């Protein structure tokens, strides 16, 4: 049989071997060098038109020879030598030796549609970020099969950068990978898992026997695993997206699968789910710098007096650099006055996340409508955790023990609570040394306050005057605990 | 069998160069390794090429053991053919 | 039709069947030696790909021929040559020439993508890597060489909950490139854990599923609806075309489905925590028992995963402590890494607490196990239990674990003439059934449980149930180390009073 390089040459030279040539003056050569079976020579020699005889010269033959000597052979021997020469020329530009820009892109443009991949955004790009996904994937295309997680706080931008390191370079798509699956989860029920993966099949199907679609809704898990590996077998170097994990489950199925998967998630922990060593990439709060940026971006004035990059440094502070809820502010900042930025920034707080909650680009109004999830999702027991945070101070590093104080139940327990509060959602802030303390941050801050039981908040407050007893940069020292009296101020406001 | 045919093949060239099965059908059949009807249709051919496969299949298969054609072309003055089949035939 | 061995060459001789060849090329070739049916080349001759040709004409020849000959008859005039010597080769190196078989025509045909390809369709998952139980993987592979000659037989896996069977089956199928292509041409790996009685029923009909073609997946019939006389005769019609192929039955609880495999001829790995399910196979059952992790594997399990050495005393202790109560238990122990997300001694050490007062549930975690915590699993292996051994298992949570006690101080807790050997019996079957117990034959007859088997029961069982069954002891304590406590001296269980106080 004829390689492909052997085969890729009786293709090339075939504009060619059309204008001039006939297998009836070959098969006797052939048959003669004991090419051709008596049965082969009638086939190719009974057809009424040439581009039959040679369709299937061409077929018949790249299965019989042992390689391509005998047809230069005979292209020669029968004055067709301009022949014979062109293909002996090709056989040796690979035996001695080891286009449109703008067409060229339409082909990744479908690549990234058939995909259901979404446009990447364009008016600011955290490239950073971008950068480091793409860098890992192309780490990973020799892989067999890989999680990455690119997790972080909700509507923290994480579905917007797989838009983007796969939408920049032109190489993820058709250089790393053959296609692209994007499909968006967001399950909960039990019947999600095998929903998801329904849909996931139904992306790798032909465009043809979609019609024939099975009411494949009834069949068991099983069925579904083996029929998709079937398909699987098909398309090769299939890059998925899974945006949006919530269920652990993806994770396990996906790895049954044996399947190369981007995932952005909220959740971290459903990647122990998976065996395999997986990578991960955290999207976090936008620093300070790229919130101006961000701003600049679209069409926000930068700060001009003192008291106006304060104005920022609120909304800064307030948003703690959040993409979504940034957003929503944007979109609120109509006369795009320092004013009336700072309008919001006051009203923000007594109305929390509602104040500016609008029609964006986010499948949610406000930021609260997503975290809800978040929230539910959580451990029975976490659940109440996560409510007694609303006393501290938000935007303070502050010790475990006096956090001790308003969580139910040596007290190592609320530490253990505090880190799956991390690791579940960004709804916390670790950090190891100096000394073991978390931090709430204003968004997840305001978001639980305005949330809660408006008597829990008062309960939680007392419960803690009590501990008041006992018997900055500059953590808060053990002597010094007596008066959480600092925050009086962050404090009064309640 | 696969030596003798190997070697009516080998010495293709030579063969479809010069000779004629008109001239071998008078004593093929003459040693019976022909029939009329054979060399009857191989005479009836246009063009040689076409009397020439004929009898490399009849001589393959009704001649085998060709030898008696090996002295054929011999009488034929074409000896430079049955010289070179029998050092095949060696 | 043909058999293993002819069918075996048609299958490992494939990677060279698809790329020259063609079914139309041998139809009027069989038509004729007495092979085929007008209908058969009329279903083979018209197929628009031609592995679709390729597919039928091996799937109808395997039924036709009483040999395989014509065939290799027909590659030697096809020009196709190159086939027709191959699989005369491999019909040689079998008759005459035993054992050759594998080192010579088929070791050479090995590719580690392909093993890639079976395993994934085969739905083997993937076999755990930052650790591997060196032993035990290499003498499940090592049996299964011994029995690729075999016509039909079951291997074993047998152990605790959570013990690992699983993962080394993944990895015994995925380390060597022999035992897939080599030993046995394909895999079905299949888990069970059928507790009805359709169980048994269903799982077989996957089993099939898993065996038929990626075409006519469509065609799958209501087979939902259909006699489990014709389930079993359906399966082996189709397994005609599967040579040297391999079953794993991962989780087999029911011995009825050990059955079928027996009646199906069928070649099993079967990973299990009850092992008497084997009880059901006439057949010889060759066996491997997954074990507690040694203290020295659990070392290496530790390190594997970032988990720190013991600097001190009193460190290489905190970590003996983690081994003790976790007895060396694979699944309990990831759940202990996941969560000991410090990684210092410390925090190791305060999850050594949380585990005596809280159970298997102070240390429950998102694993790659099915289950948050080992005792989601046991909970199955306790249900299944003889009505009278699950009274039995219930009340051994008074005993001390991890202590070798004798059968007479067990006589005393557990329910029911003068001999109670009916103890022993039942404590056997304990064993047996989920590996709950610890068993010695001498110096003198005594059993032992477990922690990670006893904090379980402790915290499960009622809460005076404990309380009854100390008081119980108490009775008959009155009577008239690696040293057995002698029977002058069990008067006084009050060796173990620390291990006692603790209720
Ligand atoms: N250029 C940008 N980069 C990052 N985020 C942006 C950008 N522009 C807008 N956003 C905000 O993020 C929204 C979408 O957020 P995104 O989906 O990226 O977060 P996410 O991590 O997917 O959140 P989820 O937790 O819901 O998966 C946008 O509609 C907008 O509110
Ligand atoms: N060699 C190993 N490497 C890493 N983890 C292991 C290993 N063996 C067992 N485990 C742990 O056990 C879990 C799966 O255990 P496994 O399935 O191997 O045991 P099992 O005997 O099958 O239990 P069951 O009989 O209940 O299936 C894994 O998630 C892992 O936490
Ligand atoms: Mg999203
Ligand atoms: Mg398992």
């Amino acid at each position: 049989m004829l390689c492909e390089i052997e085969c890729r040459a009786l293709s090339t030279a075939h504009t060619r071997l059309i204008h001039d040539f006939e297998p009836r003056d070959a098969l006797t050569y052939l048959e003669g060098k004991n090419i051709f079976t008596e049965d082969h020579s009638e086939l190719i020699s009974k057809m009424s038109t040439r581009l039959e005889r040679i369709a299937n010269f061409l077929r018949i033959y790249r299965r019989q020879a042992s390689e391509l000597g005998p047809l230069i052979d005979f292209f020669n021997y029968n004055n067709q030598s301009h022949l014979a020469d062109f293909l002996e020329d090709y056989i040796d530009f690979a035996i001695n030796e080891p286009i449109a820009p703008q067409f060229s892109r339409q082909m990744l443009d479908r690549k990234l549609l058939l995909g259901n991949v979404p446009k990447q955004m364009t008016c600011y790009i955290r490239e950073y970020h971008v950068d480091r996904v793409i860098k890992k994937l192309d780490e990973m295309c020799d892989l067999d099969s890989f999680f990455l997680f690119l997790h972080g706080r909700a509507g923290s931008g994480k579905s917007v950068i797989a838009s983007q390191a796969l939408s920049k370079s032109d190489q993820l798509i058709g250089i790393n990978y053959d296609s692209i699956v994007w499909l968006k989860d967001s399950g909960t029920a039990p019947k999600s898992t095998f929903d998801l993966f329904t849909d996931i099949l139904l992306m790798l199907k032909s465009e043809d026997d979609l019609l024939n679609f099975p009411s494949v809704e009834h069949v068991t898990s099983v069925v579904l695993k083996r029929m998709i590996c079937n398909a699987l077998i098909d398309r090769p170097n299939t890059l998925f997206v899974f945006d949006d994990v919530v269920q652990e489950e993806t994770i396990r199925w996906a790895q049954e699968l044996r399947l190369r998967c981007l995932v952005t998630t909220r959740d971290v922990e459903i990647s122990n789910a998976a065996s395999q060593t997986c990578e991960f990439i955290e999207v976090t709060s936008l620093e300070i710098d790229e919130c101006y940026d961000f701003l600049e971006a679209y069409g926000m004035p930068m700060p001009v007096g003192e008291k106006e990059e304060d104005v920022l440094n609120k909304t800064i502070e307030l948003s703690s650099g959040n993409p979504a809820t940034l957003m929503m502010f944007f979109k609120s900042c109509e006369p795009k006055t320092f004013e009336k930025m700072a309008q919001l920034n006051n009203k923000l707080e007594s109305r929390g996340l509602v104040g500016v909650e609008c029609i964006t680009p986010y499948s949610y109004k406000s930021l609260a409508m997503a975290l809800q999830r978040c929230v539910e999702v959580l451990s029975d027991e976490d659940r109440s955790a996560l409510a007694f945070a609303v006393v501290m101070p938000p935007g303070v590093d502050i010790p475990v023990k006096l956090w001790s104080c308003v969580i139910p139940v040596l007290d190592d327990e609320v530490a253990d609570r505090l880190k799956r509060l991390s690791k579940r959602g960004a709804l916390l802030s670790g950090k190891r040394m100096p000394v073991l303390t978390f931090k709430i941050d204003h968004i997840i801050h305001m978001f639980l306050k305005h949330v809660v039981d408006a008597q829990t908040i008062a309960n939680g407050i007392s419960i803690l005057e009590q501990r008041l007893l006992e018997i900055e940069t500059v953590i808060r020292p053990e002597d010094f605990p007596k008066f959480m009296q600092l925050h009086q101020k962050f404090y009064d406001s309640l | 069998r696969q030596d003798r045919r190997s070697l009516l093949e080998r010495n293709i060239m030579m063969f479809s160069s010069h000779l004629k099965v008109d001239e071998i059908l008078e004593v093929l059949i003459a040693k019976q390794v022909l029939n009329s009807d054979n060399g009857d249709m191989i005479n009836s051919c246009g063009t040689v090429r076409e009397k020439r496969r004929e009898i490399v299949k009849a001589v393959q298969r009704r001649g085998d053991v060709a030898f008696d054609a090996f002295y054929d072309a011999l009488r034929s003055t074409g000896h430079e053919g049955l010289a070179e089949v029998l050092e095949p035939l060696a």
